[PDB]
Order: C-alpha cells, then sequence, then structure tokens
C-alpha cells in the first residue's frame, strides 16, 4: 500500500487538471445554436433473413452492403437497397457477439464466445466465402473487432485485453493492457491510429495502435460501457452503458463534455452511433426504442421505436444517407 | 425493372431457402446450458452423454438431438454473455456433494446457483440439477459432518438424509417455483442413466413448452 | 302464437355473431399473421381465423335472408357465392379445429416426434388437406344449389334439380338420393369426425398431464373442457336437428308431417355459428404469447 | 477453377448430341452457367443458360426448343442436349459461368470449348474488325449498342471479352468501368449508355487477340462482331 | 505487488497531457457540426430523387 497511496495523488492531480480546463460547460456554449427536434426516420427497409437474435452489424464503406451477426450461425451481407442477401455465411461457433466489414470490402469478420476472430474472405476464385484465418489469442470472449486493413483488426475481448492483429501471420503484434473489466466495444478513429475501448470498469481508454499504451482514461460513467463511437472528427468520442447514460468525452479536453440521459429511460445502452456530422446521436436501447440526441445540446431529438425486442447493434453509413439498428427479434431495419 | 438483379433476387431467394432449412434443422436439436462453479463433475458427465471458449457437445438420445454447451471455460462477467442462452430448452447444473467440506466450496455453488436460477433471462429455463460424486459424498460424511456446512442443521449424518437437505437447501434456493421446475439427480458413476434423466427431464419441458404456445397452460 | 322469439333469437345471436367473430377473428389475423413469428401453432390458429372470419363476413346476408323469412333477395351470383362461402368455411372451421386437436395431441403424446418432423413447411403442406377437402365437400353447392322463383313473386335458394332430372320422378329420385348424401357426409364428416377426434385428442392430453402430474391450476382443464363443450354445445344441436331432417328426409316434403324440425333449424344454425364466434377466444386469445403481442402491438 | 467441355465431334446434319462441361476447383452449384458457342472463323453468339438453383433457364431464339441445358451440381458438369442439329450450329461451345449478385463478376471463366463439325435482340455492332496497332500504341476499341444499356439502378450492362488467338475469351471490363480480377489496369472502360470504348495504355505482345462485346441488360445475350488487333 | 507500480506510471503518463480547455474544446465540436451540417442526411430528410432508399 506505499505506492497506492500516490495513485491517489495522481487522480487528485489530473483530476484537478482536467478541472481547471472546464472553465465553461458544452450546454452553456450551445445555448444560442438553432435546435433541431423534428428527427423522424421511417423504415425504408426491414431485412429479415435472420432466424435468430442479431447481435452485431456492420456497414460497408460502399453505404450499400451490410453484414449482419446472428445467433442462428449466419454472417449475412445484405444489399441495403434492394434487400437482396448477398452471402450468408455459416460460421463454425453460433455464439458470435461481434461482426465488422472490412474497409476494402474483400473480408468480414466474426467473433464472439469462441474466444477467436474468424476473417472471411468474400471475394475468392470459388463463388463461396471461405475462413481466410482464425485469431485465436484470446482468452475471453471477443465483443469487438474492427478492421484497420486486409492485415490488420484490431479486437476487443471479456479477457480485459484489447488485441491488435497481423492477419496474413495471425499472431496479436500489439497487446492493449490496462483495463481492469471486460472489453465491451471499440470504435477505430477516422485515421485508424488511435482507437477508444469501453470496457465493465465504467472506464474508456484510448490507445495508441502503433505504441500499443493507453494515452487517456475516461471514467465518468457509473456502470459498465457497453458502446463506444468516435465523433466524425475523431477528436471526441460517446460512450453507451447499462448507466442509461450516454456520455461525450473530448480527448484534447480529456474529460466528459455532454451528458445524454432522461429520466424517463431506465434501460442502458447497446449502441451508439454518431451522424456524419456528428449532429446526432444514435443510441440503441433496452425500452425497445432508438433514441436521436441531439449531440450539441443533449436533447432527444427523435425516438427509432420499430422493434419489438431490445435493439443490440445500430450503425449509420460512411454517405451518413441512413442509420441501420439491429435487434434481438431477428430483424434489422434501415431508417432514412 | 431489373436486368441481372434478377439474378440477384434469385440468388437472394436461393440462400433464403437454406436459412430456413438450417432453421429448421438447428431448431429440431435441445439446447442445453452446461453450467457448475469450480471443481464438480460436469466434465464427468459430459463423458456419459454419448458425444478455450464454448465446448459445444452433441449427443442423440430416444431420437432426439440434444446440443450441450459448457461454458466453464469463460473466466468474466457472466452478465455480459449469459443472455446468450435465454432460449435454451433446461440449463444442467452440477454440483460436487463431497464439496460441503471443501474450500465453503459448497457455498459457492449456491451463489452460482442462485444467481442463474432467479435470473432474469431464465425465469421459465428449467434446471436438471446434478448432485454429483454421491458415492465420495457417503464415504466423507461418515467421518465429516453435514455442520461443517450448515451450521443450522437439525439432522443425522447419514446420506440418505443429508442428500436429502442438499437437495432441499438447493431447491429451495428458487423464488419462482410457479413458472419454472428443478430436477435433481443423484450422480457419482451412473450406468448411462443420467441420459435418461436429462431425456426425460426434457421431454417434460417440452410438453409443457408445446402447452405454453397452446392455451392449455 | 308462442312461436314468435324463434324468429327473433336467430337474428340477435348471428348479428352479435358476425360483430364478435369479424372483430376476433381480424385481431387474431393481424396479431398472428402479421405481427408473430411463424409457427405451427401460428399458422393453425390462422387458417382457422381465415375460415371463421369469411364466414362471418359472409353471415349479414345469411341475416337479411333469415329475417325476410330465408328469401333470397341478392341475385343468382351471390346465392351461388355466399352459400360457397359457408359450406367451404364452415367445413374448414370443424377440420381445422380437428387438426388442431390432432396437432396439440402429437406435440404432448410424442413430443420427441414433434420436435424433429413438425415443422412450418409441413404445416403448410398439410393444413391445405382441410382446405381441399371442405371444396370437395362443397360441390353439391357448386352444382345443385341455385335461386328458384315462386309465381308469388318470392326467389329462395334451394336445391333445385330441375335439370339434372328431367322428369318429376327422376327429379325426386337423384333429389332424394344426393340430399341423402350431405345430410349423411353433414354428420359423418361434419361433426362424428371432428368432434370424435377432439374428444379423443383433448381427452388424451388431460390424462397424460394428469399422469404425468403437470397440473398446478385449474386453468388446463377450464381451457381443455371449454374447448371440448363449446365445440359440442354449438355445434351438436344443429347437426342432430339436420340429421333428424335426412333420416326423415321424405316424410318433411311429400307429407310435412315435422314442422317441429325446420323451424328449429334455424335457432340451431346460429348457434353452431356462434362457435365461429368462439373459436377466436378458445384457441387463441388464451395464450399469453398472442395476449403479450396483442398489447405490445396495440 | 477449370471448366473443361467434352461431346464435340462430327454429326450428320438432324443427328442429336449432348455436350458435358467437367467444372471442377469451384462451387458449381451457386454460380450460374452458360453456353456461348463460337461459329468457326466467326463471333461469339449466346445459345443457352441456367441460373444458380437450375430455376431460370433461357435459349438464345435459334436454338430454343431443339436444345436443352442442364446440370448436375452433385456431379459438379454443365449438359447441353442437343437435337435437330443443322448445318449452321457447328461450332466451338464454351462453358461459362457467371454469379450474380452486387458487386459480382460474371462471365469471368471460360472453358476450352469442344468442336462440333455438322456436315427485340439489343444488336452490338463493332464499327471496326481490324485495327494495326504497335506494340508501344494505345488502341481504343469502340463499341455500339442499338439500345440503351444504362439501366434504372445506375449499372450500364456492357462486358468486354478477350479472346487470344488459339484460346478462349476472358473477361477484362464488367459493367463498362471495372476491370476483373487478374486483368493489367491498362485496359479501362468508358460510356454513356452506348458508344462505348476499351482504352489499352501500353499494348504488350499479350494484348493482341479479338475483342467481344456483350450486353446483359436483356436476353438473348448479344456480343459484338468482334475488333481485332494485329501485331 | 506490481499493479501499484505499473498503474502509477500510467497515471503519470496521463497526467502529462497539454490538455486543452473545454471551451475551444466544445466550440471545436460544434465548429465541425455546423461545417458538415449541410453533407449530413439524417439531419434533414433530403427530397426522395436523392434518397436511395424509397
Ligand atoms: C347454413 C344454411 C345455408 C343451411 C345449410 N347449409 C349448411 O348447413 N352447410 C354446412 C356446411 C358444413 C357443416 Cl360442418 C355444417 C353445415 C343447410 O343445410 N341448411 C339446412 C336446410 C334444411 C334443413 C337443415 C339445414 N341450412 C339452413
Amino acid at each position: 500500500d506505499q505506492l497506492r497511496q500516490e495513485a491517489e495523488q495522481l487522480k487528485n492531480q489530473i483530476r484537478d487538471a482536467r478541472k481547471a480546463c472546464a472553465d465553461a460547460t458544452l450546454s452553456q456554449i450551445t445555448n444560442n445554436i438553432d435546435p433541431v427536434g423534428r428527427i423522424q426516420m421511417r423504415t425504408r427497409r426491414t431485412l429479415r433473413g435472420h432466424l435468430a437474435k442479431i447481435y452485431a452489424m456492420h456497414w460497408g464503406t460502399d453505404s450499400r452492403l451490410l453484414v449482419s451477426a446472428s445467433q442462428d450461425g449466419k454472417l449475412i451481407i445484405w444489399d441495403s437497397y434492394t434487400t437482396n442477401k448477398v452471402h450468408a455465411i455459416p460460421l463454425r461457433s453460433s455464439w458470435v457477439m461481434t461482426c465488422a466489414y472490412a474497409p476494402s470490402g474483400n473480408y468480414v469478420a466474426c467473433g464472439g464466445l469462441d474466444n477467436i476472430c474468424s476473417i472471411y474472405n468474400l471475394k475468392t476464385r470459388e463463388g463461396n466465402v471461405r475462413v481466410s484465418r482464425e485469431l485465436a489469442g484470446h482468452t475471453g470472449y471477443l465483443s469487438c473487432c474492427r478492421f484497420l486493413d486486409d492485415n490488420q483488426i484490431v479486437t476487443s475481448s471479456g479477457d480485459t485485453t484489447c488485441a491488435l492483429w497481423d492477419i496474413e501471420t495471425g499472431q496479436q503484434t500489439t497487446t492493449f493492457t490496462g483495463h481492469t473489466g471486460d472489453v465491451m466495444s471499440l470504435s477505430l478513429a477516422p485515421d485508424t491510429r488511435l482507437f477508444v475501448s469501453g470496457a465493465c470498469d465504467a472506464s474508456a481508454k484510448l490507445w495508441d495502435v502503433r505504441e500499443g499504451m493507453c494515452r487517456q482514461t475516461f471514467t465518468g460513467h457509473e456502470s459498465d460501457i457497453n458502446a463506444i463511437c468516435f465523433f466524425p472528427n475523431g477528436n471526441a468520442f460517446a460512450t453507451g452503458s447499462d448507466d442509461a447514460t450516454c456520455r461525450l468525452f473530448d480527448l484534447r479536453a480529456d474529460q466528459e463534455l455532454m451528458t445524454y440521459s432522461h429520466d424517463n429511460i431506465i434501460c442502458g445502452i447497446t449502441s451508439v452511433s454518431f451522424s456524419k456530422s456528428g449532429r446526432l446521436l444514435l443510441a440503441g436501447y433496452d425500452d425497445f426504442n432508438c433514441n436521436v440526441w441531439d449531440a450539441l445540446k443533449a436533447d432527444r431529438a427523435g425516438v427509432l421505436a420499430g422493434h419489438d425486442n431490445r435493439v443490440s447493434c445500430l450503425g449509420v453509413t460512411d454517405d451518413g444517407m441512413a442509420v441501420a439498428t439491429g435487434s434481438w427479434d431477428s430483424f434489422l431495419k434501415i431508417w432514412n | 425493372l431489373s436486368a441481372e438483379d434478377k439474378a440477384a433476387v434469385e440468388r437472394s431467394k436461393m440462400i433464403d431457402r437454406n436459412l430456413r432449412e438450417d432453421g429448421e434443422k438447428a431448431a429440431r436439436e435441445v439446447k442445453l446450458l452446461l453450467l457448475g462453479a469450480g471443481e464438480s463433475g460436469k466434465s464427468t458427465i459430459v463423458k456419459q452423454m454419448k458425444i478455450t471458449g464454448i465446448v459445444e457437445t452433441h449427443f442423440t438420445f430416444k431420437d432426439l438431438h440434444f446440443k450441450m454447451f459448457d461454458v466453464g471455460a469463460q473466466r468474466s462477467e457472466r452478465k455480459k454473455w449469459i443472455h446468450c442462452f435465454e432460449g435454451v430448452t433446461a440449463i444442467i447444473f452440477c454440483v460436487a456433494l463431497s464439496d460441503y467440506d471443501l474450500v465453503n466450496r459448497m457455498h459457492e455453488s449456491m451463489k452460482l446457483f442462485d444467481s442463474i436460477c432467479n435470473n432474469k433471462w431464465f425465469t421459465d429455463t428449467s434446471i436438471i440439477l446434478f448432485l454429483n460424486k454421491k458415492d465420495l459424498f457417503e464415504e466423507k460424511i461418515k467421518k465429516s459432518p453435514l455442520t461443517i456446512c450448515y451450521p443450522e442443521y437439525a439432522g443425522s449424518n447419514t446420506y440418505e438424509e443429508a442428500a436429502a437437505y442438499i437437495q432441499c437447501q438447493f431447491e429451495d434456493l428458487n423464488k419462482r417455483k410457479d413458472t419454472k421446475e428443478i430436477y435433481t439427480h443423484f450422480t457419482c458413476s451412473t450406468d448411462t442413466k443420467n441420459v435418461q434423466f436429462v431425456f426425460d427431464a426434457v421431454t417434460d419441458v417440452i410438453i409443457k413448452n408445446n402447452l405454453k404456445d397452446c392455451g392449455l397452460f | 302464437a308462442g312461436y314468435t322469439v324463434l324468429r327473433i333469437l336467430p337474428l340477435v345471436v348471428l348479428g352479435v355473431t358476425f360483430v364478435l367473430g369479424v372483430l376476433g377473428n381480424g385481431l387474431v389475423i393481424w396479431v398472428a399473421g402479421f405481427r408473430m413469428t411463424r409457427t405451427v401453432t401460428t399458422i393453425c390458429y390462422l387458417n382457422l381465423a381465415l375460415a371463421d372470419f369469411s364466414f362471418t363476413a359472409t353471415l349479414p346476408f345469411l341475416i337479411v335472408s333469415m329475417a325476410m323469412g330465408e328469401k333470397w333477395p341478392f341475385g343468382w351470383f351471390l346465392c351461388k357465392l355466399i352459400h360457397i362461402v359457408v359450406d367451404i368455411n364452415l367445413f374448414g372451421s370443424v377440420f381445422l379445429i380437428g387438426f388442431i386437436a390432432l396437432d396439440r395431441c402429437i406435440c404432448v403424446l410424442h413430443p420427441v416426434w414433434a420436435q424433429n418432423h413438425r415443422t412450418v413447411s409441413l404445416a403448410m403442406k398439410v393444413i391445405v388437406g382441410p382446405w381441399i377437402l371442405a371444396l370437395v365437400l362443397t360441390l353439391p353447392v357448386f352444382l345443385f344449389l341455385t335461386t328458384v322463383t315462386i309465381p308469388n313473386g318470392d326467389t329462395y335458394c334451394t336445391f333445385n334439380f330441375a335439370s339434372w332430372g328431367g322428369t318429376p320422378e327422376e327429379r325426386l329420385k337423384v333429389a332424394i338420393t344426393m340430399l341423402t348424401a350431405r345430410g349423411i357426409i353433414r354428420f359423418v364428416i361434419g361433426f362424428s369426425l371432428p368432434m370424435s377426434i377432439v374428444a379423443i385428442c383433448y381427452g388424451l392430453i388431460a390424462a397424460k398431464i394428469h399422469k404425468k402430474g403437470m397440473i398446478k391450476s385449474s386453468r388446463p382443464l377450464r381451457v381443455l373442457t371449454a374447448v371440448v363443450a363449446s365445440f359440442f354445445i354449438c355445434w351438436f344441436p344443429f347437426q342432430l336437428v339436420a340429421l333428424l331432417g335426412t333420416v326423415w328426409l321424405k316424410e318433411m316434403l311429400f307429407y310435412g308431417k315435422y314442422k317441429i324440425i325446420d323451424i328449429l333449424v334455424n335457432p340451431t344454425s346460429s348457434l353452431a355459428f356462434f362457435n365461429s364466434c368462439l373459436n377466436p377466444m378458445l384457441y387463441v386469445f388464451v395464450g399469453q404469447d398472442f395476449r403479450e403481442r396483442l398489447i405490445h402491438s396495440l | 477453377v477449370q471448366l473443361v467441355e467434352s461431346g464435340g465431334g462430327l454429326v450428320q446434319p438432324g443427328g442429336s448430341r449432348k455436350l458435358s462441361c467437367s467444372a471442377s476447383g469451384f462451387a458449381f452449384s451457386s454460380f450460374g452457367m452458360h453456353w456461348v458457342r463460337q461459329a468457326p472463323e466467326k463471333g461469339l453468339e449466346w445459345v443457352a443458360y441456367i441460373s444458380s438453383g437450375s430455376g431460370t433457364i433461357y435459349y438464345a431464339d435459334t436454338v430454343k426448343g431443339r436444345f436443352t441445358i442442364s446440370r448436375d451440381d452433385p456431379k459438379n458438369t454443365l449438359f447441353l442436349q442437343m437435337t435437330s442439329l443443322r448445318s449452321e450450329d457447328t461450332a466451338m461451345y464454351y462453358c461459362v459461368r457467371s454469379i450474380y449478385y452486387y458487386g459480382s463478376s460474371p462471365f469471368d471463366f471460360w472453358g476450352q470449348g469442344t468442336t462440333l463439325t455438322v456436315s427485340s435482340d439489343i444488336v452490338m455492332t463493332q464499327a471496326t474488325s481490324s485495327v494495326p496497332v504497335t506494340p508501344g500504341e494505345s488502341v481504343s476499341i469502340s463499341c455500339r449498342s442499338s439500345k440503351s444499356l444504362l439501366h434504372s439502378n445506375g449499372n450500364t450492362y456492357l462486358y468486354w471479352f478477350l479472346q487470344r488467338p488459339g484460346q478462349s475469351p476472358q473477361l477484362l471490363i464488367y459493367r463498362m468501368s471495372n476491370l476483373a480480377s487478374g486483368v493489367p489496369e491498362r485496359f479501362s472502360g468508358s460510356g454513356s449508355g452506348t458508344a462505348f470504348t476499351l482504352t489499352i495504355s501500353r499494348l504488350e505482345a499479350e494484348d493482341v487477340g479479338v475483342y467481344y462485346c456483350m450486353q446483359h441488360l436483356e436476353y438473348p445475350l448479344t456480343f459484338g462482331a468482334g475488333t481485332k488487333l494485329e501485331l | 505487488i506490481a499493479q501499484a507500480r505499473k498503474l502509477v506510471e500510467q497515471l503519470k503518463m496521463e497526467a502529462n497531457i497539454d490538455r486543452i480547455k473545454v471551451s475551444k474544446a466544445a466550440a471545436d465540436l460544434m465548429a465541425y457540426c455546423e461545417a458538415h451540417a449541410k453533407e449530413d442526411p439524417l439531419l434533414t430528410p433530403v427530397p426522395a430523387s436523392e434518397n436511395p432508399f424509397r
């Protein structure tokens, strides 16, 4: 306990350092901007293929193809424009909690309770989708996997550690230790040199992909963080937690900027995404309705109540055209 | 209009028929979640049913396909992945009877049982409780007393009464006696009668589920 | 005389049957057919609902006919369309109730077989067997039923065999034979096949749950006895009045000995249409899963 | 991926023959398959097609009724049953695979072919038939479509094939804009619904051959007369 | 006990951050939002002829 004391000293120093910077809250600065409150989006498409709970969905960089992960053991790539199914991948493990779509579009990744991030090659000389390589160095369930390139994927796990992988070799080049709880989500920076992680210790950590160490730690929340997403600028991010609160943290200021919580909401947040300009915060909820938040004024500008079951995943296209929400009712909807 | 988007739709409808045929094939198998805190007979019973991460086990008995998921090699927060098993037909929970005096270890089994039995994800999910190592329990109970696990135990130190006491202390941990049933069995090296017990419990659960789908229940 | 209320209560119950059956069958068709996952039970309930929703929809043209002394005002198309829908939908209601009984019995007596071989695709393939049998059993209405004009100026929808016979005795001989057919099929296919199947199948799943001790409330026995008796209380009086009228078919026509049966045909038939009113309440509303979709999607 | 045709030979005019396509190295059941024949010293003509799953079958108007196309997915083979054969059915029949989904490259792989020696349409016209070129020049092959190939979905259904001397055709540009896997970036495609262009930048010795257009907007799929480059 | 020696090291590294005041850090998020508000399709209902979804 000799050096446990200096941990409180450094915590007080950091708290004072970020207290001094908090001269004016974001809410005061946004008392002049025009509010948006008429955000009403309607279900343009309903993807009906899955026969079980949908745990993860990921949009393609083309804003048209999306990959969907469900517990029927199927990974489905959808044509959001025509509702068509491009591919239906049979997974070895049906307990998949995450799915990523490669920015190039040539691969999809799938992980879950099998502790393996499986890479699937979508574009082969044959016509089938084949397992490119199974990444099996994690000890807990994989909660999130995000592609940095065709050869680099960063995965979060229930082993409390995030890992950076080299796909063609299959070895985790860099491991990211420092959390004390199961890491539940990942969000790559737009430049793909940083990433934030949200774990069950109610803390978010900013990591350096190249360096391998965490530069910042954010601990506004009270319960475990289930969702994390960077602001489109890359300088901020928003976290969703079982606390029923969404927070906004700014890396440069290094603290919480705004809190998105309402009294009518007791359920936690399963997924968080930002609009293309970052003005809207799309958060998934266990009340069966997604909630659009004015990210600058922290007001509920809209509700997406089209799901009869808990929303688990939601994502916005790179074009910003539509927001897709997946839910445990087995249905994935595209909202515009 | 559709030029070759007419053939993408044909593919989208050909890989939508396989999803139905895989969902029909996957919904005809009983899904069992195998649990148990620390050292128990779960590894032992998995041998009795004729088969890191989830150890999925397949076995068929009396034309009924089973799919057992062992989550033992998963050290994480159960709250973050226990909801993945919400639609299991039944939970198989293994408790080692010989752990009453060990390290205390029997009380940990009760904490794990209470956490899952009253879990909001399993309110109707029945539990097949396996009180394993009944042979070691009877050998040990003559010398070591059950008082070392339960201070408030008013009874004799014999196997057939203390075992019933253990079954009562585990079967009274549920607060949902109306909506779900616990099937308890004592097993040490049972000659393939554990599969019979699981089959009977699963058949009762399937019948009760078929009644709930109808209005009879 | 005292035989005046008998001209009223059949009209009152059928209007009540029309409104309640339309509302309940529409609610079940919408909730089960659109707001619920397709299951073997849901498909059977939706098919049973379709039969007694269309039958209730075609009820008011039998209400106005009965109100006007069985005279048929509508055209020859409707008499040869509204009585085709009633015979197909009424014989389809009884064969879907039997099918639901058989499925409920198989799901309890052989749960392992019902786990490995009971699929939505197989249910859809087999759910049309009752529908084809109802279609085959309505051919006497397709061919022999038409509107007939009386010199007084009244048109009645009835089975006319003038074209089929071509001779006054020969028309009667085909008329008696074909009427005895759709009378006897009406009892053996309409009541003795569905009622026996319902009694045996629900009796078997009351002995099974009792032998295995699954009664934790009086709701199982109450729902089972309701689905068994309600089919008997509604369907039996009509099928007995009709079987009597078919066993004594010649006496009613040539001598008119039993006019009590003819005046009982309208109340008993109304009671047997009220089963279409009770079917959604007894089979789909009892389920908590269905109720938790009506209020969760209201 | 290998597509091997068999069943070719000399037939008296009026007889019957069955062509086989032994397909190995790829998921045959997931690929729609085509038969494209080439009359000797002449251009490509599409004759038949089976969708994946066998649900959709189309035939050329010339062979419709007397030609039958079937596949056996477990046996990984494609069959063309030919009856009422005439003198103008003598051609090298190519077996072509095509997979249809968003972003796919249909007609990607062509079989070797087999020779028979029997003793409205979206007309596609190549303006030229021979083009003298040097190994350093940049030829721009032209193509003309009778009906506009641009669709409401935004895709222009024009494919570019290169058939080297004594070889099967290879897809270079599918949907007129993006080049097929395995093709050098020198090839490029452009066009505006009609009047399409295939631009080659550094014409190597392996670019010499006959270039064929094909429309995939409507069946039957019509090919161009073919533009040849001589070295 | 290495947990304390590493946790204090991480806290020291996190302390050495050139933090920016929230006012400039908050006004730089609304600067990005207005600079891309026009190109945000979810913020406003775009005409049906420019929306890929019906
Ligand atoms: C409903 C009206 C149109 C009706 C008949 N038509 C049917 O009763 N159709 C039918 C289909 C299936 C089943 Cl299970 C039971 C009945 C019928 O015979 N009537 C009758 C006529 C004379 C004597 C007795 C009854 N009346 C009045």
